[PDB]
């Protein structure tokens, strides 16, 4: 899930948008198209990525949103935007999911976040390591996410765009800080509620030796990238401040909500779900009716 | 496992909706210190009609509370890793191989494990041996109408084993790996 | 041609004449060194076909089929081998001359020049395969299936055998070379309608279409191992082979009359593979699938486009192999567990791994995975469809769409999963198996490497 | 670390330990819960829970209604994870 | 290899090197942070004001007076 | 609220009102079902844990089932006006269907050749 | 402790 | 803002993004002088300049690519070069941001224009 | 022979018959209803998915959740736990169905509404050189261009 | 063998287990299993930083660095 | 090696590098580097082998054949002059589609070597493969799977009564 | 709980299980089948750079080798199979031909 | 230029030997999964030098080397294009499967096929 499933496979249809670029450029609605699908993507795969209880599994929501974001990009008629997109999402997505994996097999294959709890301390570099690339993902300035994401929003703000398209990628950016923030206070924060018989070990020569070299990524990377390709892409120099800060001002706000939200789960008051976590943590039940209704149609028919 | 049951008594049904209800709750309740609050509150429900003896009205309280259970179920609960439904479920099945093909074997690879091989005829010779018992005691120990429960009989002599014992006495190891 | 006929004819007195515990051994020796001289026909001439003699003549379209029988044979020794084992000496030596003769006949039919010939013998092929399906069969359903094959193939050759005896007391002849050369246009007369009608129907039953296949199925699941063999990877390419060839004097009429077949095959291919999803059968899955690669053929040869007919020799040529490996690891897998169900049997791949690598490579084969001659015919045959009407892409995707699930599907049922605990019988793979198994598959990736071979005459 | 029978016993004697319901005196490896202890029907599941939840195995409620005697729930561990030592 | 032996219900032993290695990483993501800001802050802020319509005159537009 | 159970989302026993019956008649039946299933299972593991057999136990609910798939369903089939309308209209009709609709577009895209509208610049693969 | 790791035939 | 002005405001008097430029140029100003480019087509072309990038700024655009190329190994060595061009594309945005305004006002004005017919 | 499956049964004695072949209680058995679509007497067991099936219980097909001899159902193959699953669900099928259909609809009216009131910053159209760029994005050059000037604002 | 440590040391005092008993026995109810739960909130565990504070790892020595560079550039410019 | 005329590649322009900055060009010491341990071994072993082909020298020629009468000139049922006219079609077709493939080459080096301004500086490699396309498609299209020279002459007679019809009107 | 009967049946399969297990323990060698092939060229054979440097060599050097002598083959010999694209050509002097050729310049206000 | 082509070949080319070499007894031994990362960074480093010149100079080329089929009108070949997208996007993944196949090497070591689980990697 890491190699492929995050940073190769993944980003392979918006290698295919992006090599066809010059064709892609002259035809309108298909622009449009990519614009609303991508939108429609991230705000629903984030959502979803809100309410999940396995970390893998809010990982790879956050990578399907990361995608959907680049194939906003693609209607922004924004190739080489996306393309670096799809580069620091590779550095720093899949030194995500290597922390996931060293905490599942410290914790002895514990992938539900609810019984994983106090690895702040119990698993310091890999807790460095994640909030490093959280906050990469979360585009915090000066990381490879400030090089590309930031610059999406800007254009994508700084565009004929489809109104609600662009609303949805503002919304989805602040659901990228909740996700973050749930995969850091429900898993690394907090007490421990893993089971006795601590077995934490972290202290392996590959592991860390992978993770430092995605680290080093994560934190350089973009901007070496950044400063030595060749500019291809005009930039938004004139631009309204408060446009400007927004990726900042929408990914701080997602943070304080989301946490407010954590700190409120510590509050000794249980509550019956509400219609719109089923629908979210039931993944908009798609996987559901989607998957059940047409397969047994089919599979009867044919019988 | 253990053998099954034609049905379940009430007083069974309740301490399987009981377990159920905590273990949702704890899914609900992430926190273990917020999840021991509420989890003696719901064992105070319980027992607030663990004396109730009507059985009508017991069955009926147990179908409101599988209804209140149904409407306030964790719709992603906690599922133990190598429990069904788990993330590690089934993860080493394939490793497991059933062990009549070391029979299979070829002469050279029975070689490089001598010791166990020999080791392993005399389970062989053990099955065989006991077979017979096997069969007439579960024969004497049959209903007339056959067995009516899944349960058998444990060795009621010495020298004999359990009947129908080699599967589950030579089950594949829970990590062959 | 006599290069290749005369030793398959005389590996019928070597047979007789073989010692029992050599039987075996010299058919495959012999038939591999035919397959070696078959070889040198490879060597296609960019326009003009190879005229050996007045009745002998191959072309593109030939050559690579010719390979192919030739090769099949010793293939088709090796898996019956198993099977026939406790046979008496005498109807062992009847099996291999059955199989002899079949390869005789497809390669003289292959080689035909004289249309009514290759009428002659292709009808010719019915005797063996009814022999080596009613005697060597199993089950009880083998008399039934042969009589239904028998019966279907019957009923579509005699309106071609009255059609083609018409086609030469009107034109003069019924050579390939004068018939191509001497081309009429065709009328919308009805009696032009029904003569072509004649001329297609056969060849419509010998390549499963849809409407029309209910013999396949019973024929591959009921008859022996080498029997599905044959029957899935030459003689159902027959009926492609002739359409192929009467359809020089068919047009413009077929432009018309293509309509309802072309209907039936887009619609079939789907339905086939819809079928394949929902079978109990080990064999049945492998015919209906079948069943949807040749009606692709169909298709192919019914647009009558360049691109169309090399995709549909690439994809006849893909087929076969791909089917007769199918059969032979079913047959494999029967062998070891005697029944055809498919569940059955599970978890396979932890027993038997190697047979399992074969599996996988045999189903990536059949869903037409990159750059698999396969995925070169289909995609051939999709641009020409493409061509024809844009909306044939929606049946097309589809129609692949199901044939990777099923396959995929095929696989996990077989080869994963729990392994059944019952089953103690499944020994370690033969030698043989693999090697008959490695055969099926080197040829065909090795092909890949040079498809202009196999992409037919309008190459 | 492979879990030793000695292990699984003292780990479920700890377990029972902390349970204040159950004192520790008279807490023994031959201790019925419903009959040695006062532990009732919903106090035999919670312990239950407690275990499967310590060593991370759900136990099924048809084996669960079954262990009283806290060695049965040591050898059914044990049975489970294989453990012969 | 059993340089950390596992605990029941502790803290897991942290070695050293683990400690360090995670802290000065942190150290260097704020550091880098604070450089690259200190260096360019504009990247973040602003290079360019945004101008206003009132600042444009009429004439300065080129409107005609009505 | 409560749960609707339908199709593809069935009712489980713990909402089921029949799972509560504790009449004897129910009981009965429920010892009836174990009875045979214990028969079954104690014939299956008779014949799986002798050491002597080393073959596939033949299951004859397996053989039924693959049976009445294919064997038995012409043999019970009868042409009732459903099996009929039903037999005809997914046989012929989705035939009927596609021919309309590539009919129409290769008329259309004649038309156009005919005239010349269509474009096939580069056209010169087919 | 080195345990015997069950198999199928791997030498044909 | 000026979206709210003509969604739900006057659309009228707020400038079509796509309709713009509507007013004649020469109607309103004076004289307006044309626009000089510093490159040559043929400079463009040998550069190789995208064409969305081959504007009005591309001399500046150019001397960055050329400082560029001969920073190499130092990709830290032409940040004047960059400010440069960044600059002059700051000024084409602000000219069209008076463009939009000039058809703002010019809108408003026709309206005062009915106003007085 | 008489352990296959035969036609529908019409008297009770037939089902009878039909309920011990197939190794299931008189009670129990049902065949599918005689509608000629040749399913004969075969059982009609619940339609509910092998998933379904209590997954703690010993079967001997573990995979398949199933016991030798006991009466497999019709659509088996349908009904694995690798395919179609009817298993209950948290939230009843109308109300999911609902929602998903809803959340799409709304998804769909809103980018269309979007699109009718698009996003835009308040700027003229970028203005390109040679007669905006003409020659240089495939203009015939034999063809002089119209004018395209540009003036200083 | 790990050494299983002492039973008894494990105490909800000061754990937010001991004010969730607080209530319980506001309510008449006591809590069974606060020992059991107790290791959770107790030892080197029972002390973790909020996120705020866990986001800002490093910073100090990181500002420490940073502003020890720009005052070597001063220097050195 | 190849004809230049029928490959057309303009004068290469390589600027001139003009380093500005004091750090060494990594690039320059590397292509060093890649020119003293793989060119020149590689170099080397070419030498031996081009001189142990100088030693066997042999040379290969190119079949030409003759003009043979086209199918126009050709009698009803003369099987012989027909097979002949037919084989000279097939051998010009194959000759053609060789002619639409190098114009095809033209084409895509042109908008490879062209980079950004492949737009503007490949409008005669398009004018040509255009033209070639044209012809190609006018001459051989829709003759079906089973073409031979009397279709193309078939084809050729139709577009012929076709331009007599729109140039009587 | 337990019923006697189980109970008993299930310390007799335990038991007998546990022995099973036992069983499935390694002795303590497991005869390995008999290195001519790795005797004096692994006997002492150098393992730090010798190794480093063999396994780099076989895994670029060779295929570098003949990938690059495979161009002569490729690129020198067909027409259009290495097409570069044509280096750009900022104002500057070029290296076949020279010549040189500079733009104007507009007022530079600042920095 | 030269250099450019020769190295973005070889970085693929150089892929490709731990799949030919899962025939040999290295793919049985253990040190199977060592040699694939040990390949997988070599040519990482490999793909830095055609980045490098890329970024010196803006080397864009396609390499058609060698020719599939020729179906009339219609040439299928083997190219590959090396351009910004490729030069740039191949030494990412390496890097990115660098770390991943040890983060594999440490979490997949009691895997019973960890060598079958790295060929599949490569």
């Amino acid at each position: 899930s890491a190699l492929l499933h995050s940073s190769t496979m993944v980003v392979a249809g918006v290698f295919l948008l992006i090599r066809f670029y010059p064709l892609m450029e002259t035809n309108k609605l298909v622009q449009t198209m990519t614009l609303c699908l991508g939108a429609i993507t991230t705000l629903f795969t984030a959502l979803c990525a809100i309410t999940q209880n396995d970390i893998k599994k809010i990982v790879a929501f956050s990578t399907s949103s990361q995608l959907g974001l680049m194939m906003v990009t693609i209607g922004i008629n924004q190739p080489h935007l996306a393309f670096l997109h799809i580069c620091m999402h590779a550095f720093f997505k899949a030194m995500l999911f290597m922390c996931s994996g060293s905490i599942i097999h410290s914790l002895n294959d514990e992938q539900d976040i609810r019984k994983m709890g106090g690895l702040y301390k119990a698993m310091p570099f890999t807790t460095t390591a994640l909030i490093i690339g959280s906050l990469a993902l979360t585009g915090m300035p000066y990381l490879t996410g400030f090089y590309s994401k930031d610059l999406i929003i800007e254009a994508v703000n700084m565009s004929y765009t489809n109104a609600w398209a662009l609303l949805m990628t503002l919304i989805a950016t602040s659901l990228t800080a909740a996700y973050s923030t749930r995969i850091i206070f429900f898993a690394f924060l907090g007490k421990p509620r893993f089971p006795p018989l601590v077995l934490i070990n972290e202290n392996n020569p590959l592991l860390i030796n992978s993770i430092k070299r995605l680290l080093i990524g994560s934190i350089f990377a973009g901007f070496i990238i950044s400063n030595n390709i060749p500019p291809m892409t005009v930039p938004n120099t004139t631009m309204p401040l408060y446009m400007k800060m927004t990726a900042l001002i929408v990914t701080i706000m997602g943070f304080m909500l989301a946490l407010e939200l954590n700190n409120t789960t510590y509050y000794l008051k249980f509550k019956y779900p509400s219609q719109t976590y089923k629908f979210s943590n039931m993944l908009g039940y798609y996987p559901s009716i989607m998957h059940r209704l047409p397969t047994y149609h089919n599979l009867s028919m044919s019988q | 496992f253990s053998a099954p049951a034609a049905y379940l008594t009430h007083q069974q049904k309740v301490l399987r909706l009981y377990k159920r209800a905590l273990r949702h709750l704890e899914s609900w309740c992430v926190h273990r210190d917020k999840y021991r609050y509420f989890a003696c509150l719901m064992r105070a429900r319980f027992d607030e009609h663990k004396n109730e003896k009507d059985m009508v009205k017991a069955t009926q309280l147990l179908r409101q509370a599988e209804e209140e259970f149904w409407y306030g179920q964790h719709p992603q609960p906690y599922i133990f890793p190598e429990s069904p439904g788990g993330t590690s479920y089934e993860r080493y099945e394939c490793y497991k191989v059933p062990e009549w093909c070391l029979d299979d074997w070829h002469p050279s690879e029975k070689a490089m494990y001598p010791d166990y091989f020999a080791k392993r005829e005399q389970w062989k010779r053990l099955r065989r041996e006991s077979w017979e018992r096997e069969v007439k005691q579960l024969q004497e120990e049959t209903p007339p109408g056959g067995p009516r429960t899944e349960a058998l009989p444990p060795a009621r002599k010495e020298g004999d084993l359990p009947p129908l014992w080699w599967h589950i006495v030579t089950r594949p190891r829970e990590r062959p790996m | 041609m006599l290069k290749i006929i005369i030793p398959t004819t005389m590996l019928l007195p070597m047979t007789w004449m073989s010692k029992h515990n050599m039987i075996w051994i010299n058919a495959t020796v012999h038939s591999l060194l035919i397959s070696l001289i078959s070889l040198s026909l490879l060597n296609q001439l960019g326009e003009n076909s190879l005229n050996f003699s007045l009745t002998f003549f191959s072309d593109s379209l030939s050559a690579p089929l010719l390979v192919l029988t030739t090769w099949l044979l010793p293939l088709m020794l090796m898996a019956s081998q198993s099977h026939l084992s406790k046979e008496t000496t005498t109807r062992k030596k009847l099996y291999i001359t059955m199989l002899i003769l079949l390869q005789l006949f497809l390669i003289m039919t292959f080689t035909a020049t004289e249309l009514i010939l290759f009428y002659i013998l292709f009808e010719a092929t019915l005797v063996p395969t009814l022999i080596i399906i009613t005697r060597w069969g199993n089950q009880t359903e083998r008399l039934n299936a042969g009589l239904y094959f028998l019966f279907y193939t019957l009923a579509g050759s005699l309106p071609l055998l009255v059609a083609l005896v018409y086609i030469q007391n009107t034109t003069g002849s019924l050579n390939f070379l004068i018939i191509h050369y001497w081309s009429h246009p065709l009328s919308n007369s009805w009696s032009n309608i029904f003569m072509w009608l004649a001329c297609i129907m056969a060849f419509m039953v010998k390549m499963p279409l849809y409407g029309l296949h209910l013999w396949l199925p019973k024929a591959h699941v009921e008859a022996p191992i080498a029997g599905s063999m044959v029957l899935a990877a030459v003689l159902l390419k027959l009926g492609g082979y002739g359409m192929m060839r009467i359809t020089t004097i068919l047009n413009p009429l077929t432009n018309y009359m293509a309509y309802p077949f072309l209907m039936l095959s887009m619609w079939g291919m789907i339905m086939t593979s819809s079928i394949c999803l929902r079978q109990t059968d080990l064999k049945s899955l492998i015919a209906y699938s079948s069943v949807s690669h040749m009606a692709l053929v169909i298709v192919a040869i019914m647009i009558q486009t360049p691109w169309s007919f090399m995709g549909a020799t690439a994809l006849m040529i893909a087929h076969g192999l791909t089917s007769s490996m199918l059969f032979c690891l079913a047959n494999t897998n029967y062998e070891r567990v005697h029944s055809r169900t498919m569940i059955l049997a599970r978890g396979l791949q932890t027993l038997l791994p190697l047979m399992a690598t074969w599996w996988l490579m045999a189903s990536l084969t059949n869903l037409a995975l990159p750059p698999s001659i396969n995925l070169i015919g289909e995609l051939f045959i999709i641009t020409a469809s493409f061509s024809w009407s844009n909306i044939t892409i929606i049946l097309m995707g589809m129609n692949m769409m199901i044939t990777a699930l099923y396959s995929l599907y095929m696989l996990i049922t077989t080869q994963r999963g729990k392994y059944t605990h019952h089953i103690n019988n499944i020994k370690a793979s033969f030698t043989r198996e693999n090697a008959l198994m490695a055969l099926h598959i080197l040829p065909l990736l090795l092909l890949t490497l040079n498809p202009k071979m196999i992409l037919g005459p309008l190459y | 670390p492979p879990l030793t029978l000695e292990a699984i016993k003292d780990r479920v004697l700890y377990v029972l330990k902390l349970y204040d319901k159950i004192d520790p005196e008279k807490l023994s490896v031959n201790s019925h819960f419903m009959k040695d202890l006062g532990l009732d029907s919903l106090d035999q599941v919670e312990i239950i829970m407690a275990m499967e939840d310590e060593f991370g195995f759900e136990i099924p409620d048809i084996d669960a209604e079954k262990l009283m005697c806290p060695q049965e729930i040591v050898d059914y561990i044990a049975d489970k994870k294989d453990v012969y030592e | 290899g059993v340089h950390i032996e596992p605990r029941y219900r502790q803290f897991p032993q942290l070695t050293r090197s683990q400690l360090i290695q995670a802290e000065f990483f942190s150290a260097t993501m704020w550091f880098w942070i604070l450089w690259r800001f200190w260096h360019d802050s504009d990247a973040v802020l602003g290079h360019f004001p945004y101008p206003d319509p009132s600042q444009w005159t009429d004439e300065e537009l080129g409107i005609l007076p009505d | 609220p409560k749960y609707k159970p339908s199709r593809l989302a069935t009712l489980p026993a713990t909402l089921d009102p029949a799972e509560y019956d504790i009449s004897p008649e129910t009981r009965k039946a429920q010892a009836e079902r174990l009875a045979i299933r214990s028969r079954l299972k104690r014939e299956y593991l008779l014949q799986y844990n002798d050491p002597n057999r080393l073959g596939v136990i033949e299951d004859p609910a397996l053989i039924r089932w693959t049976y009445a798939r294919s064997a038995n369903i012409y043999p019970n089939f009868r042409p009732t006006p459903k099996t009929s309308l039903l037999g005809a209209l997914f046989g012929i009709g989705p035939l009927f269907f596609w021919y309309y609709v590539f009919k129409t577009d290769r008329d259309k895209k004649e038309k156009l050749i005919q005239e010349g509208k269509l474009d096939q610049t580069f056209n010169i693969s087919y | 402790k080195r345990l015997f790791i069950i198999k199928p035939s791997g030498f044909y | 803002a000026h979206l709210a002005r003509r969604y739900l405001g006057d659309a009228s008097k707020e400038p079509d993004p796509l309709r713009m430029p509507t007013f004649p140029p020469d109607y309103g100003f004076p004289e307006r002088k044309e626009r000089e480019m510093v490159a040559t087509q043929q400079e463009m072309n040998d550069a190789q300049l995208m064409l969305q990038q081959r504007d009005y700024c591309a001399h500046y655009l150019i001397q960055l690519l050329k400082c560029k190329r001969d920073s190499f190994p130092n990709f830290l060595a032409c940040k004047h070069e960059q400010h440069d061009w960044d600059y002059c594309e700051h000024l084409d945005y602000v000219k069209r941001m008076k463009e939009f305004e000039r058809e703002r006002r010019l809108l408003q004005r026709k309206k005062r224009r009915e106003q007085r017919e | 022979k008489d352990m296959f499956p035969g036609p529908y049964p019409k008297t009770p004695e037939e089902r009878a018959a039909a309920a011990k072949k197939y190794n299931m209680r008189v009670e129990d058995y049902e065949p599918y209803p005689d509608d000629g679509m040749g399913y004969g007497d075969y059982p009609k067991l619940p339609d509910r998915s092998q998933q379904e099936r209590d997954p703690w219980y010993d079967w001997d097909h573990p995979d398949l959740r199933l016991n030798w001899g006991e009466p497999i159902h019709w659509d088996l193959d349908m009904y694995i736990r690798n395919r179609v699953d009817t298993s209950p669900t948290p939230v009843s099928w109308n109300t999911m169905c609902k929602h998903l259909f809803g959340f799409v609809a709304f998804m769909l009216f809103m980018f269309w509404v979007g699109e009718i009131y698009p996003s835009y910053q308040p700027v003229g159209p970028k203005q390109y050189p040679y007669n905006d760029l003409y020659l240089e994005r495939g203009g015939d050059p034999t063809k002089e261009p119209e004018p395209v000037v540009h003036y200083e604002i | 063998k790990m050494e299983l440590p002492d039973y008894k040391q494990w105490k909800i005092e000061g754990t937010p287990l001991e004010t969730v008993q607080e209530k319980l026995a506001a309510r008449g109810l006591r809590d069974p299993w606060g020992r059991n739960e107790a290791w959770r909130y107790s030892g080197g565990f029972a002390n973790n930083v909020s996120f705020v504070g866990a986001l800002l790892k490093g910073f100090k020595w990181g500002f420490a660095a940073f502003v020890v560079a720009v005052g070597a550039e001063y220097y050195l410019e | 090696s190849w004809d230049k005329d029928v490959y057309p590649e303009p004068p290469r322009r390589t600027p001139a590098p003009a380093p500005q900055t004091s750090l060494p060009n990594p690039v320059t010491y590397l292509t060093k580097i890649f020119d003293l341990l793989v060119d020149r071994p590689v170099t080397l072993a070419r030498e031996f082998i081009e001189q142990q082909h100088a030693k066997n020298r042999y040379y290969y020629y190119h079949r030409e054949f003759r003009r043979v009468p086209d199918i126009t000139e050709c009698e009803e049922k003369d099987i012989l002059c027909m097979f002949e006219a037919e084989m000279q079609w097939r051998r010009d077709y194959k000759v053609d589609q060789e002619i639409v493939n190098i114009i095809q080459e033209r084409l895509k080096a042109c908008q490879q070597r062209e980079g950004e301004s492949y737009r503007q500086n490949c409008a005669k490699e398009l004018e040509q493969f255009t033209q070639v396309s044209k012809a190609f498609q006018d001459r051989y299209s829709d003759l079906g799977a089973h073409y031979s020279a009397r279709k193309c002459l078939a084809k050729q007679k139709q577009r012929m009564l076709a331009e007599r019809k729109a140039a009587k009107e | 709980g337990y019923t006697p009967d189980e109970k008993l049946r299930l310390q007799q399969l335990r038991e007998l299980r546990r022995r099973w297990l036992k069983d499935q323990e390694l002795s303590p060698r497991e005869p390995v089948l008999p290195f001519l092939q790795d005797g004096a060229p692994w006997k002492n054979v150098i393992y730090k750079t010798y190794r480093h440097s063999i396994f780099a060599v076989t895994h670029v050097l060779i295929p570098v080798w003949i990938i690059h002598y495979y161009l002569k083959y490729h690129v020198t010999a067909k027409p259009y199979t290495v097409v570069e694209r044509k280096p750009r050509i900022f104002p500057g002097d070029t290296i076949l031909e020279t010549g040189e050729v500079i733009p104007l310049m507009k007022e530079f206000p600042d920095q | 230029m030269n250099p450019f082509a020769s190295l973005t070949l070889t970085t693929l080319i150089i892929l490709t030997i731990p799949i030919m070499m899962s025939n040999s007894n290295i793919y049985k031994t253990n040190l199977y999964p060592n040699y694939v990362k040990t390949t997988v960074s070599y040519a990482f480093t490999l793909s830095l030098v055609p980045l490098l010149m890329f970024m010196h100079t803006g080397q864009e080329m396609i390499i058609s080397n060698w020719h599939w089929m020729t179906l009339q009108t219609v040439e299928l070949s083997l190219s590959f294009k090396m351009d910004y997208f490729s030069v740039m996007f191949i030494p990412v993944a390496l890097f990115v499967t660098w770390s991943i196949m040890e983060f594999s090497m440490w979490y997949m070591h009691s895997d019973p096929f960890i060598n079958r689980f790295f060929k599949y990697l490569v």
